[PDB]
């Protein structure tokens, strides 16, 4: 809980000193070699730091990276042509795709999470890599089934999901509301999993405005999707009393992200 | 320009003092170090940026700002004889009589730190 009282600025310096600041000059000049470390930082931020300081804003990679440059002097010597090519590269870096789901109850205040054994494994949403020629929706259906025992092919909605680049992967979690609250979960094809449980969203580290996190739970790439989720639900609730779902998706590295970049960068 | 380095130093020292306010000086830095222990080498979770620091009471030591979790390492090197170069590790005999193995991914960092360590605990 080192970063509970750090300002945003102090957090930015740390992440810099930690990941990019002290790299060999050549690695700072390598879009790839630098993009990798920045991808690590952005994840360290969303996954560890925001967890002890919810005041800190949830950022898409592209925005987080811009603010990480402000705390990295060795990057200040470089062209607009250069910094734009980098951001380009952040936008389109060939990354391994990962698909899965955020399973919610009917009332949208509880979600399904999966835990390995190991004490070094934190809870996480069901998700995995893509098998050859397999489709995004089809990969999600499969991962959920393998990890959870629950077949979601009848409720999964190809139009409803959250996209986000985190720790060098392109994560897409389909959002499937209305999962039976006494579904029985199984993991017989996935011997690594020890627990699969409903958690209250309000107990998740950054979910409620000023609830501090108890040191009794570890979460993997959960925290980063919580901002886009709150947004998803807000919108899906508007849709519920106006029309009919379908449209509702949230892409973290898209417009929301370029709007904020323009505000910083102008 | 050298300005960037004066700037890079100040940030480094802030970052460390924020974690450890007793630290007064940074001697040297290795970008990527991995930490190993004994019982034969075992791999630890700690791996990240290495800073060779000097204490306010003048104690030489090092900080790894860990890349895998916010759980950093900070150990003192009490006497020059507590360190050795074997098998590309910089080997360190802790106060708690643990054997630590430091792996500088850059061999050059390895030699430079070892040497400056001996020099800094010499004087
Ligand atoms: N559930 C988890 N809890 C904590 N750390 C994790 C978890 N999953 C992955 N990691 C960490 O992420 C890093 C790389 O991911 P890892 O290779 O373990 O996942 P993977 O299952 O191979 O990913 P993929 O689903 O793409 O195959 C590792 O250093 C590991 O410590």
């Amino acid at each position: 809980m080192s970063f509970t009282n750090a300002t945003f600025s102090q957090v930015l310096d740390d992440l810099s000193a930690r990941f990019i600041l002290n790299l060999p000059a050549e690695e700072q000049s390598s879009v790839e070699r630098l993009c990798f470390q920045i991808e690590q930082a952005h994840w360290f931020y969303e996954d560890f730091i925001r967890a002890q300081n919810d005041q800190l804003p949830s950022l898409g990679l592209r925005v987080f990276s811009a603010k990480l440059f402000a705390h990295c002097p060795l990057l200040w010597k470089w062209s607009k042509v250069h910094e734009e090519a980098f951001d380009d590269f952040l936008r389109y870096k060939t990354r391994i795709p990962v698909r899965g789901a955020i399973m919610l109850d009917m009332s949208m205040q509880q979600c399904v999470l999966v835990k390995g054994w190991k004490a070094s494994s934190g809870w996480g949403f069901p998700k995995g890599k893509i098998d050859k020629d397999e489709s995004d929706v089809d990969c999600a259906i499969r991962e959920v089934y393998e990890e959870t025992g629950f077949d979601c092919s009848s409720r999964i909605n190809p139009n409803e999901f959250i996209d986000m680049t985190i720790r060098g992967q392109n994560v897409r979690l389909y959002i499937i509301p209305g999962i039976s609250l006494d579904t029985r979960f199984e993991s017989r094809t996935r011997k690594e999993i020890s627990k699969i449980e409903w958690h209250n969203l309000m107990d998740l580290p950054t979910f409620k405005k000023n609830k501090p996190q108890t040191m009794k739970n570890k979460f993997y790439m959960v925290i980063p999707f919580l901002a886009p989720l709150k947004k998803w639900i807000k919108k899906r609730n508007i849709a519920n009393n106006t029309t009919k779902e379908k449209n509702i998706s949230v892409d973290v590295d898209a417009d929301a992200s370029s709007q904020l970049l323009s505000l910083l960068k102008s | 320009m050298e300005d960037e380095n004066i700037l890079r130093n100040a940030v480094n020292l802030q970052v460390l003092k924020f974690h450890y306010p007793e630290i007064e000086s940074i001697i040297d830095i290795a970008s990527h170090v991995a930490v190993y222990q004994f019982d034969k080498w075992l791999k630890t979770s700690i791996e990240g940026t290495f800073f060779l620091v000097k204490d306010q009471r003048a104690r030489v030591g090092y900080v790894i700002l860990n890349r895998n979790s916010p759980e950093n390492l900070y150990l003192f090197i009490n006497h020059p004889s507590n360190v050795h170069l074997v098998d590309r590790y910089l080997i360190h005999r802790t106060e708690n009589q643990h054997v630590v193995g430091l792996w500088m991914f850059d061999p050059n960092d390895m030699s430079r730190i070892f040497n400056i360590v001996k020099e800094s605990l010499l004087r």
